[PDB]
C-alpha cells in the first residue's frame, strides 16, 4: 500500500476485512456472553457495576446487565440489542439469548476458519430454527378446559420458575401468589402502569403486600394538615385537578380600580372564588381530596374545619391508579361534582411504612390497579426485588395470553438438540454439520446451569442426552437433588413463547454477525 | 492480601491468554505452508529486508513477549535444529493441540486427564505410523530420493526448478557421503559450502565437483590456475617473526643490530623456503600473509591465499588429503615438512562469478567433496535459494539415514486422524475424549493447504477422511493409505505413486514436539508477573 | 481463638501440646522400611513424582 | 500539635506497592536524568527510552557515537554517513533533542553535537562544532578532526558466504 | 485478576468491546466474596466497641470540620465517608434498621459481620455461597420462631408505665444520657403516650417537637405539655407573661388587603388620595377591633405585621407575636384547642385557643429570648427542651430521646418483649444448634455457623465491660441449658446476678426480629454477587 499524496477515504479510518475480522467478532461475542454466563439458573449469582458517577447497579437481570455495560464493539452490540429484544417482547431469557447466539458462533467458528462460505451457515441457521420453533409449537402442553384452579396454578408454577433465581427466590412462593393475584384483577389490556410498585426502605421481603386498592407517599402537607382526621369508614373520594389556593385569575389579568370600595370588592371576590370551589367541594359529599395542583393552606385549613383529608401535587399516575380502582373520574372544574364523578373505597388511612407516611384506598370491590409496597435493606435490594417482580409479572401476563408451557431446566433443549440431530443424519451432509453445530449449541443453557451448581457438567449432559435419546422429553437438570429429573412433574414450567423468542433472536443474530465480511470505522468527529 | 508487586492472572483468563498468543503465533505463518503458500517479507527497523518461507526464519526474526508464543518459536527452532523440515507444521500442531485442550478444559475436563489422553494419543500415533504408514525405500531407488527433494522444494522459491535443483541436491549428498566405524553410512552436511551470487538465473546455478573458497589469491603476480596442485594447508600467519612477551631484546654492542634485524624476517624466509621446497604449489593459511611472503610465493610461482575460515581449511584438507600444521615442528625439535602433509587436487583455478572472484579447488582425490554456487536476481532471491536448497539437503540426509519414508500431503495426518477417532472408544472414561480432540487436532494440516489453495477445504477434507476411513475398515483396501491431496486439482490423490514422499522422522518429531509443547502449556494455570 | 479473647501466649503453648501429641500420633501410625525393599523405594519416588 | 515521635510504622509495610511503583517511576526517570546531565552544564558551560537502552547495551569495546539535531546540519550528516560506509564497524546513528528533551539553551546554541560514546562513559563531547571545523568541509576534513585525537578505530567478497558441529570426517 | 481482559485479537488486529476497558477493574468469583467479605468484617469491627452500656463513643468530623459525638451506629454511618460499595450496603442495612425501628443499629452491623466472617470459613471448605445463603435463611427462620416463642408481653396502659420506663431505661443505658437516664426515661414515656392514637394506631413524631437550646444542664431537661417557640412579644413593652390566654391564631399579616391578581389602583384626585388614607387608616383600626371583639387574650401571626398594628395592638392591651413558622402554628393550633383562621372577619370566640400560662423564657446573658405555652387543657401535642453544657451533648440527647422515643412506639404497635443482654440471642443460638442437629448434615454447617454469628453480640459486650468473652458466654449458655431460663444474659453493668429479668434489661420482640432479618437479608445479597466492575 502507498501514500498515494491525495487519499480515496478520510485519513484515519480503520477497516477490516476477511475471515479474521469475522473470527474477531465472534470472540467479541463470546467475550459479552461471558459477562452474564454465571448469572443463569436457581444458583446464578448478582453482578455489580459501578458507573463514573459512583453509583452502583446489582442486578441478575442480563438486560440490565448488557445495558450497564458500555460496549462499543459493533459485532457485540447486536448481543445486547438481542437482550433488549427479548427483555421488551417477553421479559424474561435475556441471559439465555446471549448465550445461545455465542455458543451458535462458537460452534461455527471452526468452520469459518476453514473457509466454508457465510450463506451456508445462515441457511442451516435459518432451518434449524424454523424446526426447533415448530417442534415447540408441536410439543408445547396445552390444557383446553379453561378451569380457574388449574389456571391459577399454572400462573403461580411459571412465576415461580420466573422468579426461583433472585434474591428473592426464597420468598418465590409468596411473591409469585401475590404477583399472579395482581395480575388478575388488570381489566382486559394488563398495563404495566396499572400495577403500582413502591419501594419502601427498612422491613424483611415478608412485610412487604400488596394493596388492593392504591397507595402512595404524603406529598408536602401544609400547615394544618395534622388537625385532619386520618381514618374513615365510607369515604368519598373527590379526584381533582384543580390549584386550590389563593392566586392570580389569569396570569395576564390585570384589575384596574380607582375606589377603594372596588378594592374592598376585589379582595372579597377572590376570597368568595376561592371559598366557592372549597363549598362547591364540601356540599359535593366527599371526604377526601386529592389533586394533581397545589393545594394551599387555606384550603387545607377549610378542609380541615370540617373534618375532611387532602392531598395536594398527587402524582399524575397515583391519581389515575385511583381513579381506576376507586371508581370515579379526575375533574378539572368542580361545577359539576355530581355523585358518578366521586371515587368510592371501603377504608382510607394513613399509616407509618418504615419512616414515611403513606395513604391507603383499601376494600375496593372492583379495583382494576394494584400497588406493591416492597421493603428491603436497602435501596438496591428494593431495585432487584422490583426487577424480579416486573420479570414474573411479565411472565404471568404472556401466560394469560396463552397458556401454552414447557418444561424448564434445559429439557425442552435436550428434546430440540436431539430432534434436530435426528434431522440432521438425514440430509446430504454439507448442511448436517452445520445443523449437527446448532443441536450441539443448543446444549448449552443445561450446562451452564450445571456449572452454575456446581455439578460435573458432562456427566449430566450424558445422563440428560442418553434420557432423552430412549424416551422422555421433559427430563431436564435437578439442581438441588445433585442429578436429572422429570421438570413436568417437578412443576419447572416455562412459556413457550419465551423459548420461541430465545431461539428466534438468537438465530436472528448470529445471522446478522455471519454476514458481516467488513468493518469501517471513520474517524470520530468533535471529540470534545 | 497477596502484597506482591506485580500483576497476576488466575483460571480461565490465563489459559485464554496462552492459547491466545500461541493461535497468533500459529496464524503468523499458517499461510506459508504447502506448495500453494506464498513467502512473507520481514524488514528490520533500519530498513534491512528479508523474504522466507521457512518458518524457524520468520519465528527467529520476529519480536515475541508472550511466554507461551516464545515456546512455540524456540519448539520450532528445535524442529529445525533436530530435524531440518517441518518447522511450521510442528508449531501449527501445537497451537491446534493446545486450543483444543483448553477447549475441554473449558468442559470442566481435568488438565491432567487431557494431558495423559494427548500422550496416549502421541504414544499411538507414533506406533501407527512406524507400523502401518512407513515405506521402504530400498525398493525405490534414486526416484525416491529425487522425489523427496522435489516435495521439500515445493513451496519455496526453488520448487518448479525441482528438477534440476533436486537431481543437484541429491549429487552432493550422495558426494560428501562416508561411512564410520560399525559400518553406519553417515552423511555430514553442513560439508556443501553454499555460496551465493547474484547474476545469471537459477538454472545457471553451479554443483561443484570439489570445493569453493569465498577468497581470492593474496597478491596479483601469483599465478590464478595451477594444474597439478599440491595443496598446503597451515595454521599460523607467515609474517616477520616477533619475540614472545616474556623476549625481549637489550642491545649493549651495537654491532649486533643488523643481524638480529636480518634473522627477524630471515626465519619466515626459511621456513618459506622449507614449505616451497617440497613442491608445494597451493598454500592455504588462516592467518595472515605480509608483503614480503607474498612477494616469495609469487616468485616461485604458487598460490597463496590469507584468511582461510577454520573450517572451510578443515573441509579442504579432509577432502585433499592434506593435514593442517599449527607449526613446523617434529619430534625431533627441529623445522621440517615432509611431502606427506601435502594434499593435491586437479585443478586449482580463480573463476570470475558476477564481477566478483573466487577460488574452486576442483576434484580433489582420496575424497569426493561438493559445493553450490547460487545465481540469483538479487541478494534476498540468493539468501532463500540457500534456505530452500538447505532445507532439501537435510531431507535427503533424514532420508538417506533412515530408509522410511511416508505419504505427504496429508494423508499420514487423515490416517491419523481416523485411527486415534477409532482407538479412543477402547481405553478410558474421561481421556477418550482428550484422544478425539488430537484426532481433530491432527486435521488441521490437510484443512490448512485446501485453505491456502483457496479450494473447498471441507469437502475435500471429507473425502479423505471417508477414502482412509474406508481403507482402515476394508481389509482388502490397504492401497488407499497413499491417497493424499493434489493441491494443484484441488482433489484427492495417491501421493505415494504420485512421489510426494517426506521422512518418517520428520512427523514422529513434529508429533513428539509438539505434544510435549501443549502438555507444558496446558499445566500453567497462574501467571504471576513481577514489574521491573 | 484470638478474638475469642485468647492470650497469644497460651495459643502457643496448646500449639506445642498438639504438636507433641501429634508426632506421636504419627510415629505411631508409621511402618518400618528397609533399603533392599525396592518395591517401596519405587512407590515413593513415583509418590513424590506424581504431582509434577 | 505534638507527637514529633510519629513511628509511621505499619504504614510503609501497607502502602510499599504505591510507594515501590513511584519509587520505580522516579528511577526510570533518573537513568533518563543521568545520561542527559553528563551534556549540559558538564561541556555546554565550556523515543527516550531507545537511546538510554541502545547506551546501555552493545559492547564497551566499541566506540559509538550519536549526533543530536534538529529540523549546516545536512552537509554533517552526509559527511556522517559517508564515514558510516567507510566504517562498516561502528555505529552512528542520531536523535532529536526534542526527544531527548534537553535543555533550551542547548537547543539554540548548541544545534551541531558530535557526542562520543565507549563503554558507558564520554570520550568526546564535541558540541557546537560550526567555530573548530566549518560548515561545508568534506568528511575527510570530519574523519581527520576525529583521527587526530584517537578516538575513531584505525577485501570485498561476492555477496556472501556465510550460513551441527560435524565439518567433515572421511574416518573409516 | 485486574483491568479486564486485554486480547488484542490473535491476528494483531485491534479489539476493543466496552469503552474505556484500559482504565477499568473487575474481580471474579471468590476473591471478590473475599473482599467483600473482608470490607464487612473491618465495619463490623469497627462497630461493635460501641455496642452495650460500656460501649465507646465515635468523633466524627465532616468536611466542613464540624464534629460529632455519638454512639448510634445509623448516625456513625451515615457520616462515615466510604467508597467501598459493601460499605455503603452496611451504612444502608444500618439506615434501614433506623428507621423501621430506631434502635439496634448497631447490633444490625455486628451480626452481619459475624455473619459474613463465618461464611468466609464456610467457603473456604467448597460449599456454594448460594447454599450458605439458603442455611442463613433456614436458620433465621428457626430463630425468628424461637424469638416469639420465648417473648413476652407488657402492659402498655397510661395508669401503670413501669415496663415503659424500664424498657426506655434499657435503650437509653448505652447512652452518654444515663447520668439523667430514669428522668429521660421518663420524659420520653410521657412524650410517647401523650400524643398517640390509642387504638394501638400509628405514633406520629411530627407532632413531638425535640429542640435544645446550649446553657443550663442536663437535668434541666423537661417535657412541655404544649409548644415551645423561639419568638417572642413583637413589642417590648408588653407583658412577659399572660395566663388565662385565649389564643387567636391567624395566618393574614396585620396589613391592608391586598389582592393576588396583578392589580393597580388609580389615584386621579385629592378626594381620592384623602379616601385611600382614611381607608388605610379605618382597615388597620377595623382588624384591631375584629381582633378585640372575639374577647382574646394574646393573638399570634405567622406573617407579621407592621408598625401601626404594633401599637394598636399594645394599646389594647393584646400581646401578640409575630412571623410564627407554619409547622410552630399547627402546633399551636392543636395543642390550644384553637382552629387557624385565614383573615380577621371569620375570627370568632369559638375559634380561639386556650393556653394556661403564655410567658417569655430568659436564657442568662444571651439576649435570646424565647415563647412557651403550656397548661393547656388536654394538648395532644408535646415538644421537649433540651439543655447541656455543649451543642455536642445536645445532639447527643437529640438522638438518644429520639431512640428512646422510637422504641416506645414499637412498644405501642407490638407490646411483645424480650429479655436483652444477650439472653435472647444466645437462646437463638441455642435453639438453632439444636435444630441443626436434626437436618441434613449439608446445611448443618450454615446452621452452626449462623448460631456461631448469633453469639457474637453476648461476647462483644462481655468484652466491652472486661470480662473474658469466651468463658463469660460459655458458662451463660451451660446455665441457660441446665436451668430453663433464656433470661440469662450478660452481667455488663456487674450487678452480681445474670437474670435479665430481674435487671429489667428489656428489648422489643420487633426490634430483635427486624434485626435477624436485615442482617440476613443482607448477608444473602452480599454472599450473591460475584462480580466487581469499577470504572
Ligand atoms: N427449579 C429449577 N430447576 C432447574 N432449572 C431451573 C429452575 N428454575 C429455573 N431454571 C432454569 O433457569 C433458566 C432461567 O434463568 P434466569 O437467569 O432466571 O432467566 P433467563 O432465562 O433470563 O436466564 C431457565 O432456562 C430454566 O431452565
Ligand atoms: N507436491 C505436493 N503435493 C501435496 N502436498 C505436498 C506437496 N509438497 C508438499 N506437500 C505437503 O505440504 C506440507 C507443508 O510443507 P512445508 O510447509 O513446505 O514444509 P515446512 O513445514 O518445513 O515449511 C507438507 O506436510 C507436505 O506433506
Ligand atoms: N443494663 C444492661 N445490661 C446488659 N446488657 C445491656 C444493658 N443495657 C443494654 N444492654 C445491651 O447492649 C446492647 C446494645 O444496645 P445499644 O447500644 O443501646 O443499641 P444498639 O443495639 O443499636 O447498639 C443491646 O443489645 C442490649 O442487649
Ligand atoms: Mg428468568
Ligand atoms: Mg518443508
Ligand atoms: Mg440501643
Amino acid at each position: 500500500m502507498m501514500p498515494t499524496p491525495v487519499i480515496l477515504l478520510k485519513e484515519g479510518t480503520d477497516s477490516s476485512q476477511g475471515i479474521p475480522q469475522l473470527v474477531s467478532n465472534i470472540s467479541a461475542c463470546q467475550v459479552i456472553a461471558e459477562a452474564v454466563r454465571t448469572t443463569l439458573g436457581p444458583r446464578g449469582m448478582d453482578k455489580l457495576i459501578v458507573d463514573g458517577r459512583g453509583k452502583a447497579t446489582i442486578s441478575n437481570d442480563g438486560a440490565t446487565i448488557l445495558k450497564l455495560l458500555d460496549v462499543v464493539h459493533p459485532a457485540a452490540k447486536t448481543l445486547v440489542d438481542i437482550a433488549k429484544s427479548q427483555d421488551a417482547e417477553v421479559g424474561d431469557g435475556t441471559t439465555s439469548v446471549t448465550l445461545l447466539a455465542a455458543e451458535f458462533l462458537k460452534q461455527v467458528k471452526p468452520y469459518v476458519e476453514e473457509g466454508l462460505h457465510p450463506q451456508i451457515i445462515i441457511r442451516a441457521f435459518r432451518t434449524a430454527t424454523q424446526l426447533a420453533v415448530n417442534k415447540i409449537k408441536e410439543i408445547a402442553v396445552t390444557v383446553k378446559k379453561a378451569d380457574k384452579v388449574e389456571q391459577r396454578k399454572l400462573l403461580e408454577k411459571c412465576a415461580m420458575t420466573a422468579l426461583s433465581s433472585k434474591l428473592i427466590s426464597q420468598q418465590k412462593a409468596f411473591f409469585a401468589k401475590m404477583v399472579v393475584d395482581a395480575v388478575m384483577m388488570l381489566d382486559d389490556l394488563l398495563q404495566l402502569k396499572m400495577i403500582g410498585i413502591k419501594k419502601v426502605q427498612g422491613g424483611a421481603l415478608e412485610d412487604s403486600q400488596l394493596v388492593a386498592g392504591v397507595a402512595f407517599k404524603k406529598t408536602f402537607s401544609y400547615a394544618g394538615f395534622e388537625m385532619q382526621p386520618k381514618k374513615y369508614h365510607n369515604p368519598k373520594i373527590a379526584l381533582l385537578n384543580v390549584e386550590l389556593e389563593l392566586k392570580a385569575e389569569k396570569d395576564n389579568a390585570e384589575i384596574r380600580v380607582h375606589t377603594v370600595e372596588d378594592y374592598q370588592a376585589i379582595v372579597d371576590a377572590e376570597w368568595n372564588i376561592l371559598y366557592d370551589k372549597l363549598e362547591k367541594i364540601h356540599h359535593s359529599g366527599a371526604k377526601v381530596v386529592l389533586s394533581k395542583l397545589p393545594i394551599g393552606d387555606v384550603a387545607t385549613q377549610y378542609f380541615a374545619d370540617r373534618d375532611m383529608f387532602c392531598a395536594g401535587r398527587v402524582p399524575e399516575e397515583d391519581l389515575k391508579r385511583t381513579m381506576m380502582a376507586c371508581g370515579g373520574s379526575i375533574q378539572t372544574s368542580v361545577n359539576a361534582l355530581s355523585a358518578d364523578v366521586l371515587g368510592r373505597c371501603q377504608v382510607f388511612e394513613e399509616t407509618q411504612i418504615g419512616g414515611e407516611r403513606y395513604n391507603f384506598f383499601t376494600g375496593c370491590p372492583k379495583a382494576k390497579t394494584c400497588t406493591f409496597i416492597l421493603r428491603g435493606g436497602a435501596e438496591q435490594f428494593m431495585e432487584e426485588t422490583e426487577r424480579s417482580l416486573h420479570d414474573a409479572i411479565m411472565i404471568v401476563r404472556r401466560a394469560i395470553k396463552n397458556d401454552s408451557v414447557v418444561a424448564g431446566g434445559g429439557a425442552i433443549e435436550m428434546e430440540l438438540s436431539k430432534y434436530l440431530r435426528d434431522y440432521s443424519r438425514t440430509i446430504p451432509g454439507k448442511q448436517q454439520l452445520l445443523i449437527g453445530a446448532y443441536a450441539k449449541a443448543l446444549e448449552i443453557i443445561p450446562r451452564q446451569l450445571c456449572d452454575n451448581a456446581g455439578f460435573d457438567a458432562t456427566n449430566i449432559l450424558n445422563k440428560l442426552r442418553a434420557r432423552h435419546a430412549q424416551g422422555g422429553t421433559w427430563y431436564g437438570v435437578d439442581i438441588n437433588n445433585e442429578d436429572i429429573a422429570d421438570n413436568f412433574e417437578a412443576f419447572v414450567w416455562e412459556p413457550a413463547m419465551v423459548r420461541i423468542n430465545a431461539l428466534t433472536a438468537a438465530s436472528e443474530a448470529a445471522c446478522l454477525i455471519v454476514s458481516v465480511d467488513e468493518t469501517i470505522k471513520n474517524p470520530r468527529s468533535t471529540v470534545d | 492480601p497477596l502484597s506482591v508487586f506485580g500483576d497476576r492472572s488466575t483460571g480461565e483468563t490465563i489459559r485464554s491468554q496462552n492459547v491466545m498468543a500461541a493461535a497468533s503465533i500459529a496464524n503468523i505463518v499458517k499461510s506459508s505452508l504447502g506448495p500453494v503458500g506464498l513467502d512473507k517479507m520481514l524488514v528490520d527497523d533500519i530498513g534491512d529486508v528479508t523474504i522466507t518461507n521457512d518458518g524457524a526464519t520468520i519465528l527467529k526474526l520476529l519480536e515475541v513477549e508472550h511466554p507461551a508464543a516464545k515456546v512455540l518459536c524456540e519448539l520450532a527452532d528445535l524442529q529445525d535444529k533436530e530435524v531440518g523440515d517441518g518447522t511450521t507444521s510442528v508449531v501449527i500442531i501445537a497451537a491446534e493441540l493446545l486450543k483444543n485442550a483448553d477447549e475441554l478444559v473449558k468442559q470442566k475436563i481435568h488438565p491432567t486427564s487431557v494431558i495423559s489422553g494427548y500422550r496416549l494419543a502421541c504414544k499411538e500415533a507414533v506406533r501407527y505410523i512406524n507400523e502401518n504408514l512407513i515405506v521402504n525405500t530400498d525398493e525405490l531407488g534414486r526416484d525416491c530420493l529425487i522425489n523427496a527433494a522435489k516435495t521439500s522444494m515445493s513451496s519455496k522459491i526453488i520448487g518448479i526448478n525441482g528438477d534440476f535443483f533436486a537431481n543437484m541436491v541429491v549429487d552432493a549428498v550422495l558426494a560428501i557421503k562416508y561411512t564410520d566405524i560399525r559400518g553406519q553410512p553417515r552423511y555430514p552436511v553442513n560439508s556443501v559450502n553454499i555460496l551465493k551470487a547474484h547474476g545469471r538465473s537459477q538454472m545457471e546455478s553451479m554443483l561443484i565437483s570439489g570445493y569453493a573458497l569465498n577468497c581470492v589469491v593474496g597478491s596479483q603476480g601469483m599465478p590464478k590456475r595451477i594444474v597439478n596442485a599440491k595443496i598446503a594447508c597451515l595454521d599460523f600467519s607467515l609474517q616477520k617473526t616477533k619475540m614472545k612477551l616474556g623476549v625481549q631484546v637489550v642491545i649493549t654492542d651495537p654491532e649486533k643490530l643488523d643481524q638480529i634485524r636480518q634473522r627477524e624476517s630471515d626465519i619466515t624466509k626459511e621456513r618459506i623456503q622449507k614449505i616451497l621446497a617440497t613442491g608445494a604449489n597451493v598454500i592455504l593459511t588462516t592467518g595472515g600473509i605480509d608483503d614480503m611472503c607474498l612477494k616469495y610465493f609469487v616468485e616461485a610461482g604458487a598460490m597463496a591465499v590469507r584468511r582461510v575460515l577454520k573450517r572451510d581449511l578443515k573441509r579442504i584438507a579432509k577432502a585433499s588429503g592434506a593435514t593442517i600444521l599449527s607449526t613446523l615442528a617434529n619430534l625431533e625439535g627441529e623445522e621440517t615438512f615432509e611431502a606427506a602433509m601435502l594434499g593435491q587436487a586437479e585443478e586449482v583455478v580463480q573463476e570470475r562469478i558476477c564481477d566478483d572472484e573466487l577460488i574452486l579447488i576442483k576434484n580433489t582425490k582420496a575424497r569426493t567433496s561438493a559445493s553450490i554456487i547460487l545465481r540469483g536476481a538479487n541478494d534476498f532471491m540468493c539468501d532463500e535459494m540457500e534456505r530452500s536448497l538447505h532445507d532439501a539437503l537435510c531431507v535427503v540426509k533424514r532420508v538417506l539415514e533412515s530408509k522410511s519414508v511416508v505419504p505427504g500431503g496429508g494423508a499420514v495426518e487423515a490416517a491419523l486422524s481416523i485411527y486415534l477417532e477409532n482407538y479412543a472408544t477402547s481405553m478410558g472414561s474421561r481421556e477418550q475424549l482428550a484422544i478425539a480432540e488430537f484426532a481433530r487436532s491432527l486435521l488441521v494440516i490437510p484443512n490448512t493447504l485446501a485453505v491456502n489453495a483457496a479450494q473447498d477445504s471441507t469437502d475435500l477434507v471429507a473425502k479423505l477422511r471417508a477414502f482412509h476411513n474406508e481403507a482402515q475398515v476394508n481389509p482388502e483396501r490397504k492401497n488407499l493409505k497413499w491417497i493424499g491431496l493434489d493441491l494443484s486439482n484441488g482433489k484427492p490423490r495417491d501421493n505415494k505413486q504420485a512421489g510426494v514422499f517426506e521422512p518418517t522422522i520428520v512427523k514422529v518429531k513434529s508429533l513428539k514436539f509438539a505434544t510435549e509443547a501443549a502438555i507444558t502449556i496446558l499445566r500453567i494455570d497462574d501467571l504471576i508477573k513481577l514489574h521491573p | 481463638l484470638l478474638q475469642k479473647g485468647i492470650h497469644p501466649t497460651i495459643i502457643s503453648e496448646s500449639f506445642q501440646k498438639a504438636l507433641e501429641k501429634g508426632i506421636e500420633i504419627l510415629t505411631d501410625m508409621s511402618r518400618p522400611v528397609e533399603l533392599s525393599d525396592r518395591e517401596t523405594l519405587l512407590n515413593s519416588a513415583t509418590t513424590s513424582l506424581n504431582s509434577k | 500539635l505534638a507527637g514529633e515521635g510519629i513511628s509511621v510504622n505499619t504504614g510503609p509495610k501497607g502502602v510499599i506497592n504505591d510507594w515501590r511503583r513511584f519509587k520505580q517511576l522516579e528511577t526510570e526517570q533518573r537513568e533518563e536524568q543521568c545520561r542527559e546531565m553528563e551534556r549540559l552544564i558538564k561541556k555546554l558551560s565550556m523515543s527516550g527510552e531507545g537511546f538510554l537502552d541502545m547506551i546501555d547495551k552493545e559492547q564497551k569495546s566499541i566506540v559509538i557515537m550519536v549526533h543530536i539535531y534538529e529540523d549546516g546540519t545536512e552537509a554533517m550528516n552526509g559527511c556522517m554517513i559517508c564515514l558510516a560506509a567507510e566504517y562498516p564497524a561502528v555505529k552512528f546513528c542520531k536523535v532529536k533533542s526534542s526527544v531527548i528533551g534537553a535543555s533550551s539553551q542547548f537547543t539554540r546554541n548548541a544545534l551541531p553535537a558530535l557526542l562520543i560514546y565507549k563503554g558507558g562513559e564520554l570520550i568526546g563531547n564535541f558540541v557546537r562544532v560550526t567555530d573548530q571545523l566549518g560548515d561545508d568541509f568534506f568528511a575527510v576534513d570530519l574523519e581527520a578532526f576525529l583521527q587526530e585525537f584517537g578516538l575513531l578505530p584505525e577485501v570485498l567478497t561476492s555477496v556472501r558466504n556465510s550460513a551441527s558441529e560435524d565439518s567433515d570426517l572421511e574416518i573409516d | 485478576a485486574s483491568m479486564g481482559t486485554l486480547a488484542f485479537d490473535e491476528y494483531g488486529r485491534p479489539f476493543l468491546i466496552i469503552k474505556d476497558q484500559d482504565r477499568k477493574s473487575r474481580l471474579m468469583g471468590l476473591e471478590a466474596l473475599k473482599s467483600h467479605i473482608m470490607a464487612a468484617k473491618a465495619v463490623a469491627n469497627t462497630m461493635r466497641t460501641s455496642l452495650g452500656p460500656n460501649g465507646l463513643d465515635k468523633m466524627m468530623v465532616d468536611k466542613d470540620g464540624d464534629v460529632t459525638v455519638t454512639n448510634d451506629g445509623a448516625t456513625i454511618l451515615s457520616m462515615m465517608d466510604v467508597d467501598h460499595q459493601i460499605a455503603k450496603l452496611m451504612v444502608e442495612l444500618s439506615k434501614s434498621q433506623d428507621d423501621e425501628i430506631g434502635d439496634g443499629t448497631t447490633g444490625v452491623v455486628v451480626l452481619a459481620g459475624a455473619l459474613l466472617e463465618e461464611a468466609e470459613q464456610l467457603l473456604d471448605r467448597g460449599i456454594h455461597p448460594i447454599r450458605i445463603a439458603d442455611g442463613y435463611e433456614q436458620a433465621a427462620r428457626v430463630a425468628i420462631e424461637h424469638l416469639d416463642k420465648i417473648s413476652d408481653s407488657v402492659l402498655v396502659d397510661i395508669k401503670d408505665t413501669e415496663p415503659l420506663i424500664q424498657t426506655a431505661k434499657t435503650t437509653l443505658g448505652s447512652k452518654v444520657v444515663n447520668s439523667c437516664h430514669r428522668q429521660m426515661a421518663e420524659i420520653a414515656v410521657n412524650a410517647v403516650l401523650t400524643v398517640a392514637d390509642m387504638e394501638r394506631r400509628d405514633v406520629d413524631f411530627e407532632l413531638i417537637k425535640v429542640e435544645g437550646k446550649v446553657g443550663g444542664r442536663l437535668e434541666d431537661t423537661k417535657l412541655i405539655k404544649g409548644v415551645i417557640v423561639d419568638k417572642d412579644f413583637s413589642h417590648p413593652q408588653m407583658p412577659k407573661k399572660v395566663e388565662d390566654a385565649k389564643i387567636a391564631i391567624l395566618t393574614c399579616p396585620f396589613e391592608p388587603p391586598k389582592p393576588k391578581t396583578k392589580h393597580k389602583l388609580d389615584v386621579t384626585s385629592v378626594e381620592d388620595y384623602k379616601a385611600l388614607q382614611k381607608y388605610e387608616k379605618e382597615k388597620f383600626e377595623e382588624m384591631i377591633q375584629q381582633i378585640k371583639e372575639t374577647g382574646a387574650n394574646l393573638a399570634i401571626c405567622q406573617w407579621g405585621f407592621d408598625d401601626e398594628a404594633n401599637h394598636l395592638l399594645l394599646q389594647n392591651n393584646l400581646p401578640a407575636v409575630r412571623w410564627v413558622g407554619g409547622p410552630e402554628i399547627e402546633l399551636i393550633a392543636i395543642a390550644t384547642g384553637g382552629r387557624i383562621v385565614p383573615r380577621f372577619s371569620e375570627l370568632t370566640a369559638e375559634k380561639l385557643g386556650f393556653a394556661g400560662l403564655v410567658q417569655e423564657i430568659s436564657f442568662g446573658t444571651t439576649k435570646d429570648k424565647m415563647l412557651v405555652i403550656e397548661q393547656c387543657k388536654n394538648s395532644r401535642a408535646v415538644t421537649i427542651f433540651i439543655r447541656g453544657g455543649n451543642k455536642m451533648i445536645i445532639e447527643e440527647a437529640k438522638r438518644s430521646l429520639h431512640d428512646a422515643l422510637c422504641v416506645i412506639r414499637n412498644l405501642i404497635r407490638d407490646n411483645r418483649v424480650v429479655y436483652g443482654g444477650g439472653a435472647a440471642e444466645i437462646s437463638c443460638a441455642l435453639a438453632v444448634s439444636q435444630e441443626a442437629d436434626k437436618c441434613p448434615t449439608l446445611e448443618q454447617y450454615a446452621m452452626r455457623a449462623f448460631a456461631d454469628a448469633l453469639e457474637v453480640i453476648p461476647m462483644a459486650l462481655s468484652e466491652n465491660s472486661g470480662m473474658n468473652p469466651i468463658q463469660t458466654m460459655t458458662e451463660v449458655r451451660a446455665r441457660q441449658v441446665k436451668e430453663m431460663n433464656p433470661a440469662l444474659g450478660i452481667d455488663c453493668l456487674h450487678k452480681g446476678t445474670n437474670d435479665m429479668k430481674q435487671q429489667h434489661v428489656i428489648e422489643t420482640l420487633i426490634g430483635k426480629k427486624q434485626q435477624i432479618s436485615l442482617a440476613t437479608q443482607m448477608v444473602r445479597m452480599i454472599l450473591k454477587i460475584d462480580d466487581i466492575r469499577k470504572p
